[PDB]
């Protein structure tokens, strides 16, 4: 019952340049309970090694986590983040935007 | 220095 | 003004699995130590470089405390179940925030102590370090229990003495390090037009601490109407990022200035397209 819906921001650590390796981040925030599942995708495929940060919470008791991975931005490939949490009926998947 | 002993909820 | 906090969490596990306990220490909003029951070797570990200066007597003492608190949550988490008529085994979370602020005079400003069951407030210790604020009828049983046992007085001690004492010390150990500031590397991007309008995005990247202020202006007058701003986000390398955007009426591009104000900056940046 005590669920709060995660806020997602997919963005890279450095400004993108096609072909230059980089790191894609997924900053999930504002959620409760602390149990969540974050998937980083590419062309609709779950990226195998996605490194997540340790669980932390802020002043309003809500939790936040930073899921990141190595990615190499191209014009063709699309990346995204699919978050599954109990505060939601279905997963939320937001796509990486080069311009944002 | 972390928190210590205390009465339960 | 300085402070130290300890955000602790004990999350109940579906099954017979003992609840996971995690503690994080924060000096001047910077995480400095951390304990986690999920680790193979549960111990309070250094989370800031200026913390490695502590000997084993410290790390064992702290880890002892974390293991005591681990069981403190196992019980209370068990009691809250009763208080709330909750069942045998589901997902239940209990967290507590404690610490202390130090004014400009390095004397105690405020002491804190508060709990929350299921992400909702439960019971907090008022600023007088004597009386409690129970959030609901459930927290009434705990408060009355805590009024009986005189619990408040024993937290007043830790807050006014040991919390203050130890904050003064970590503050000395992490002098320059905690006060360091990384300046933002700003730049503005341009984005495709919607018949009679183009988007101007001002980027601020690679800054520390998180506090930053970005502004878009037009001919000097700051335009706040319809400004798009992202919640500051970590780059993942210890620095933060952010951006301010305005859908600008094309042609009039150069009419817009962006300023960036950060404590690390010797002078606020001003940028344009």
């Amino acid at each position: 019952m005590i669920q709060k819906t995660p806020q997602i921001q997919v963005y890279s650590r450095h400004p993108p340049e096609n072909g230059k390796p980089n790191i894609l981040n997924c900053y999930v925030t504002q959620f409760h309970p602390p149990h969540i599942e974050i998937q980083m995708l590419k062309n609709g495929k779950k990226i195998p090694k996605v490194e997540m940060s340790d669980m932390s919470f802020s002043k309003d008791w809500s939790f936040y986590i930073l899921a990141h991975t190595e990615f190499t931005p191209t014009e063709t490939d699309t990346y995204a983040c699919r978050v599954k949490h109990d505060s939601m009926a279905e997963p939320k998947t937001v796509y990486w935007d080069r311009d944002m | 220095f972390a928190p210590g002993v205390f009465p339960y909820m | 003004p300085h402070s130290m906090r300890y955000f602790e969490t004990a999350v109940s596990r579906p099954g017979l699995e003992e609840p996971r306990y995690i503690s994080v220490g924060y000096v001047d909003n910077k995480e400095f130590v951390r304990f986690d029951s999920d680790a193979e070797n549960p111990r309070y570990e250094p989370r800031a470089p200026w913390m490695e200066q502590e000997g084993p007597e410290y790390w064992e003492r702290e880890t002892q405390k974390a293991k005591g608190q681990e069981q403190w949550f196992r019980v209370s988490l068990r009691n809250l179940l009763g208080y709330y008529n909750q069942s045998a085994g589901g997902s239940h979370t209990l967290q507590q925030m404690s610490g202390c602020d130090l004014g400009s005079d390095w004397r105690l400003l405020r002491g804190y102590l508060q709990f929350a069951y299921e992400g909702r407030d439960y019971i907090a210790l008022n600023e007088d370090l004597k009386t409690w604020t129970a959030a609901d009828m459930a927290a009434q049983i705990t408060r009355r229990k805590w009024e009986q046992s005189g619990a408040a007085e024993h937290y007043k001690a830790y807050l006014e003495g040991e919390c203050v004492e130890w904050l003064h010390r970590y503050l000395k150990n992490g002098n320059a390090t905690l006060l360091r500031t990384d300046s933002p590397k700003a730049h503005v991007t341009h984005h495709p037009r919607s018949k009679g309008e183009v988007t101007l995005r001002c980027w601020a990247l690679g800054f520390y601490p998180a506090d930053i202020t970005l502004t878009w202006q037009l001919n000097g007058e700051e335009l706040t109407q319809d400004m798009e701003l992202v919640e500051t986000r970590p780059a993942g390398d210890g620095t933060f990022q952010k951006w301010a955007s305005v859908v600008v009426p094309l042609g009039k591009e150069q009419n817009y200035t962006c300023r960036v104000y950060h404590e690390g900056l010797p002078e606020p940046l001003t940028l344009r397209w």
